[PDB]
């Protein structure tokens, strides 16, 4: 029963993470690239700095990772292998984290209220900053979920250890990549 | 209507996630304690004047000293938390949490929160501590730590009983208004 609640949460939160990145890309990013609106010269053509590689992070989750996590729904004790299989894709969070301080200052020093007006107009509870921290949050959370699976799965559960290993290595490598 | 970013920091032993869930849902989660609390916002009225309260969790980031501060800029108020039945978490307020929060946000108000108030009088918890030559953290210890860090308030709560819990968040908002 506990392994099931943890798997359910893994999945429900993966879906929400996918929905959150999708909203970020289709509201805040789309207003920059669209050509529907006046973009401060401070940030013009600087969407690569603002959003880092979040598009590529989203494509991973939305094209691959969520569909594969779904396949492990009845195999919670095996889900660490999902992370092992896709370890290389998670390397993009290293790039994302590296960039995030540059992202935040750019929005601070140069965007004025561009993104706040987008938020108001779209009626979003979350600000561009709230959305842009999410990848940092999500990549440090997988290891918590796996640890919880370790507390309630048998010794046929090094299909968690190796997963957790990867999911501890990624955020550490991201952390160590910062200035 | 005024927007308030509140970041919750502190050791894994505080139960940060459980705090925020108990606060926002009006109940200890009991059955299963979720590991994920996503950035949250809601309208509350404090001292009449309505406010939009934003809550961010940081659970999972306890070992990543350079990722933690990605959440710090433009925070209006921090909750620096420790668990009343973990002396090590209380000392980390001083050793870990306060220094980084000050370093990045020198003029942002801090509320010092002791969680797990319901465990401070629990025989098993007390005995488990006695076996390590330790005791729970008492009220004057919190006040003194609060002075030492510049905290505007020291507050004690339980996610389990709800005791002092709604007050924590009222006071976070008052520290901004
Ligand atoms: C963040 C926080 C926690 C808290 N007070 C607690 O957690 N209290 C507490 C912890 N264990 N128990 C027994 C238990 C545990 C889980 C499920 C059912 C029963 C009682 N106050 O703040």
């Amino acid at each position: 029963r506990k392994k099931e609640f943890i798997m359910a949460e893994l999945l429900q939160t993966e879906k929400a993470y996918v929905r959150d990145l999708h909203e970020c890309l289709e509201t805040y990013l789309w207003e920059m690239t669209s050509g529907v609106e006046e973009i401060p010269p401070g940030i013009l053509n600087k969407e690569h700095i603002i959003f880092g590689n979040i598009q590529e992070i989203y494509d991973f989750h939305n094209n691959i990772f969520l569909k594969e996590l779904e396949k492990y729904e009845q195999l919670p004790e095996d889900v660490g292998h999902c992370f092992v299989t896709w370890a290389d894709k998670f390397q993009m969070y290293v790039t994302y984290c590296k960039n995030k301080p540059d992202s935040n200052q750019l929005i601070l020093e140069h965007a004025g209220t561009f993104f706040d007006e987008i938020q108001q107009r779209h009626g979003l509870a979350n600000s561009i900053s709230s959305y842009l921290i999410k990848p940092v949050q999500r990549v440090t959370k997988y290891q918590l979920l796996l640890k919880e699976l370790l507390t309630c799965c048998e010794e046929g559960k090094g299909e968690l250890k190796d997963g957790l290993e990867v999911m501890l290595s990624v955020p550490k490598k991201a952390n160590d990549a910062m200035h | 209507m005024q927007a308030i970013k509140c970041v919750v920091v502190g050791d894994g032993a505080v139960g940060k996630t459980c705090l925020l869930i108990s606060y926002t849902t009006n109940a200890f989660p009991g059955e299963y304690i979720p590991t994920v609390f996503d950035n949250y916002s809601a309208n509350v009225m404090v001292d009449g004047k309505p406010v939009n309260l934003g809550l961010w969790d940081t659970a999972g980031q306890e070992d990543y000293d350079r990722l933690r501060p990605l959440s710090y800029p433009q925070t209006d108020v921090f909750l620096i938390c420790f668990s009343l039945v973990s002396p090590a978490s209380f000392e980390n307020v001083r050793a870990k949490w306060y220094p980084e929060v000050r370093h990045h946000c020198p003029n942002t108000p801090i509320i010092l929160v002791g969680t797990k108030l319901d465990l401070r009088d629990d025989k098993d918890t007390i005995e488990k501590l006695k076996e390590k030559k330790l005791t729970p953290i008492t009220y004057p210890q919190g006040l003194a730590m609060a002075k030492e860090i510049g905290a505007v308030k020291y507050l004690e709560c339980s996610a389990l009983t709800q005791r002092g819990l709604k007050t924590v968040f009222d006071e976070a908002i008052r520290a901004v208004l």
